[PDB]
């Protein structure tokens, strides 16, 4: 156990061997050792909150792997968890999360913890610096989401209006919390009804309700200098509250007047409505400049979230895809004077339907958005520049984005659809790319999911690789 | 009387004198039941002054307000807002009172008017005394809403510069709260220069301000400044805190006493640094080796450090072993001797444990190793008798225990053994038989 102990401080590539090789002699020796369970635990206890001076992601990996094994065991050691949790708000890296996730069986079956628990969740959120606070509403999204409030309905509004208290803060947080309402609103049903009164609620100040004047959107009080409302953002969230409320199935009806109105006035829109019309009207590093650049960035993002919408509701109609291609048109105008909000299954059903979408149904509905080039080249590109996220970071943007299931499903569509547009015969040298960084992608991170892939595009896996190489 | 009447009419009921309030049993409750209850009754909208009136009332009667300790619900009216500030700021000068009501305010509802919460604040305190201007002080990073920081920052300042007894309190706030990274220098500067003339009471608290907020290059700088600052001055757990959350910090101390310590002599706080970094890479220990076969740190100054700083030596034990162990081994006249006063010293540690401890681990350096070891281990033994004697007898188990099992030495160093043997034996006679 003392090499074991000295090989993490050791490693601080071979390295990575080592590391690997001190978490499997600790684990080992927790699964044949059992009268030494607790000195273990208090061992691996002690080190965790020793010191925050580096990274200490995989000691928090070896906790959950030690923890999930015997679950009474964390039981018997309790009482220096809530020592820990006191200065929990210190340097967190993303590691309050796994930490949290790794003792939430202690925290279900013990009131005392959860009772500490929220006595630091209190303290963080009324503290006054936002590099505790992130952390303190991150956490609180876990703590929400973990308990299932189906049947404490009284204890579950209180804790959610504490939570909606915090909607006037920095522009992060704002950013950070809409993720945790959606995973919440997916897990519970009455939060449903409030969370989305309160995105009403909040919806409302900035939707100016009127009819016959441009611009719906009132981006002018967003404008500093720095942001602090991230628009595209909260109406992503709120198309996706909506889509589930109809998918699980008035406020609903408020909020389908409110986008009808608002794409009915965007399709009879120009840029002379907005402030930035076009040629000399922005420039970097200038006041002006830089303000127009925000609302420049947030209106291609209301724009990427509307034509998401229109394609959405809009089952086969002309009327619809000429209103997305209108959409397409302003998105495009204003991309020319100088990341995207877009889903994995929409982008799928989005290849699909515009590459190999035949079908006598089809009143050339698709016909009108194959004429515009430019929108299948950002089609392709949004693929793109996903895949790519996925190979730099661990998951990519967008509800649904961390499951790799759903991920590995979806990369198992894209790349059929790329391969039958290369090969039925500029478009074709980025299909091309998008291919190697699947390829490159998979490769690195699905190292066990390998032969299955090979059996979707269609055993001994080198016969199928003779077969591509071969095409 | 109306206020009364409308108390009693719906929301919660006032009982008189130490009567809890009638109402259900939910905070919101209340909110949901009384404000509605008013608006309802705010159909005379010349009235609801009157009803000001009423409410002046409930403020006329001291067991009332008693009864009060509820209170914010009430203050939580949109239109009746000014009328709850205006009662505050008059019952403040006429008067741990003005401690609850500092509490309830502080992280209340909030209102557009924080600028004339702030100013009135700004004017209480310019009048009031130390104890309730500390208290205001306390609550004010929760009253302020921190849009306007940055205002609250300068007068915060201006204050701390003239303030002598508030600077401690002051500086706690703004240390708790946010501030720009502009006024951080300004801060800094304002903190260093208040160190030789800081208070006893106030200076680790003051250390641990000026040590926490700042983590840039700069401060290896200050850190040569607080190698003089801070020498002037001639609970120590705030360091200590600081050096375990804060490497950055050990790393600017190391770089400090290398670049400015090595032509400027020593200090024993120093010292005293080095073996706590020691204790919690270890490259500093290096270091320290170093700067000693150079020829730094004299271990005569070293025994008074040792001698006068009981807490270090009683802070904790295994400091002194390990360097003790380290400068065994040393092959410079200067390092040994540092070795042999640090063992004598350590001797003279009042605990019995840890004082038995260095006695074992003498006698396993005696037991094996160089010639010149067992050498020097018989020299303080010598030196140790001479002192004291009495205080070695009560060890003399593990002594005879070793010299039992004396293999084979020098001629001189079997006559040193027995030497130690005899007079420990004889000078203490009186409990000495078990031993000839």
């Amino acid at each position: 156990v003392d090499l074991g102990f000295s090989l993490m401080e050791s490693y601080e590539m071979p390295a990575q061997q080592a590391c690997k090789l001190g978490a499997s002699i600790l684990l080992e020796t927790f699964k044949v050792h059992e009268p030494i369970r607790s000195d273990i635990l208090e061992q691996v206890l002690n080190r965790v909150l020793t010191k925050a001076a580096s990274p200490v992601s995989h000691f928090i990996d070896l906790l959950s792997n030690i923890v999930v094994s015997a679950p009474l065991v964390l039981q018997n050691s309790s009482s220096r968890v809530t020592e820990t949790f006191d200065n929990l708000s210190f340097l967190p890296i993303d590691t309050v999360q796994g930490l949290l996730r790794a003792v939430q069986p202690l925290l279900k079956v013990s009131m005392s913890v959860r009772d500490s628990l929220i006595l630091v969740l209190q303290k963080a959120i009324f503290s006054r610096q936002l590099d505790a606070r992130k952390a303190a509403v991150a956490g609180f999204l876990l703590l929400l989401r973990n308990f299932k409030i189906l049947g404490n309905e009284a204890f579950c509004l209180e804790i959610l209006g504490s939570l909606r208290r915090c909607l006037s803060q920095q522009a992060d947080v704002r950013l950070m919390l809409y993720e945790g309402f959606y995973d919440v609103l997916r897990r519970n049903s009455q939060l449903a009804s409030s969370i989305m009164e309160t995105l009403l609620s909040q919806i409302k100040q900035y939707y100016l309700p009127q009819q016959d004047l441009l611009p719906p959107l009132k981006l002018e009080g967003c404008i500093m200098i720095f942001l602090q409302e991230p628009l595209a953002h909260l109406l992503c969230c709120i198309q996706h509250c909506l889509a589930w409320y109809k998918s699980t199935v008035g406020f609903e009806q408020n909020f389908e007047e409110m986008l009808e109105s608002v794409t009915r006035r965007m399709i009879k829109s120009e840029l002379e409505d907005f402030e930035l019309d076009k040629s000399a009207d922005f420039s970097p590093s200038s006041g002006v400049g830089v303000k127009n650049n925000i609302y420049a960035i947030q209106v291609m993002g209301i724009c990427e979230v509307l034509i998401e919408y229109n394609f959405k509701i809009g089952n086969f109609s002309k009327n619809k895809f000429e209103d997305v291609l209108g959409l397409f048109t302003c998105y495009n105008k204003l991309s020319e004077i100088l990341r995207s909000f877009l889903s994995m299954g929409f982008v799928s059903t989005l290849l699909t339907a515009l590459f190999r979408d035949n079908a006598q149904s089809h009143e050339e509905s698709l016909a009108v958005l194959r004429s515009s080039t430019e929108f299948m080249r950002y089609a392709v590109s949004v693929a793109l520049q996903k895949v790519q996220q996925l190979e730099e970071m661990g998951q990519t943007d967008g509800p649904d984005g961390q499951n790799p299931e759903k991920m590995f499903q979806n990369l198992c569509k894209i790349t059929r659809v790329l391969l039958w547009r290369y090969t039925s015969i500029s478009i074709s040298l980025l299909c091309l790319e998008g291919l190697l960084r699947i390829f490159n992608t998979m490769q690195q991170l699905y190292a066990a999911r390998i032969p299955q892939f090979l059996q979707a595009l269609d055993i001994n896996v080198t016969e199928k690789a003779a077969f591509q190489i071969r095409q | 009387g109306v206020f009364e009447e409308l108390l009693r009419t719906s929301g919660i009921i006032l009982k008189v004198g130490e009567g809890q309030n009638e109402i259900a049993v939910d905070q919101t409750a209340f909110q949901k039941k009384l404000r509605v209850a008013l608006e309802k009754h705010p159909s005379y909208p010349g009235v609801v002054n009157e009803f000001i009136s009423g409410l002046e009332s409930h403020i006329k009667d001291r067991s009332q307000f008693k009864n009060c300790l509820l209170i914010k619900l009430l203050l939580g009216i949109k239109i009746l807002q000014p009328a709850v500030v205006t009662l505050l700021l008059e019952k403040i000068p006429e008067f741990n009172f003005p401690r609850l009501i500092v509490n309830q305010f502080k992280w209340l509802d909030g209102l557009l008017d924080s600028q004339d919460l702030v100013k009135k604040l700004m004017q209480m305190l310019s009048v009031s005394p130390v104890p309730i201007q500390h208290d205001i002080i306390t609550s004010l990073p929760e009253i302020l809403e921190d849009s306007q920081q940055n205002e609250v920052a300068r007068e915060l300042s201006c204050l701390l510069k003239q303030g002598r007894r508030l600077t401690v309190p002051i500086l706690d706030a703004l240390s708790r709260l946010d501030l720009d990274a502009e006024l951080l220098a300004k801060v800094r500067q304002s903190a260093m220069t208040i160190v030789p003339s800081v208070k006893l009471e106030d200076l680790p608290v003051v250390i641990k301000f000026i040590l926490h907020n700042v983590k840039a290059a700069d401060a290896v700088e200050v850190i040569s400044d607080l190698r003089k600052s801070l020498d002037l001055s001639s609970l120590f757990d705030v360091i200590k805190l600081a050096v375990r959350f804060q490497k950055d910090v050990s790393e600017a101390w190391i770089k400090a006493i290398e670049n400015s310590t090595s032509v400027s002599d020593h200090k024993v706080l120093d010292l005293i640094v080095l073996l706590l970094i020691h204790s919690t890479r270890k490259q500093t220990e290096k270091v320290l080796r170093s700067k000693i076969r150079l020829g730094c740190m004299p271990e005569q100054l070293m025994q008074n450090a040792f001698q006068n700083h009981s807490m270090v030596i009683k802070d904790f034990f295994p400091s002194i072993l390990s360097l003790a162990q380290t400068f065994l081994h040393s092959a410079h006249p200067a390092v040994v001797s540092f070795g042999s006063c640090m063992y004598k010293q350590a001797f003279a540690v009042f605990d019995s444990y840890c004082q038995q401890e260095v006695v074992c681990a003498l006698v396993t350096h005696v037991c094996s190793g160089n010639e010149t070891e067992l050498d020097i281990s018989l020299d303080v033994l010598t030196d140790l008798v001479i002192l004291h004697p009495s205080l070695l007898l009560r060890y003399a188990t593990f002594v005879k225990t070793i010299l039992d099992s004396m293999q084979k030495l020098n001629p001189c160093q079997i006559r040193k053994l027995f030497y130690i043997l005899s007079t420990l034996a004889f000078s203490q006679r009186q409990e000495g038989s078990y031993i000839q």
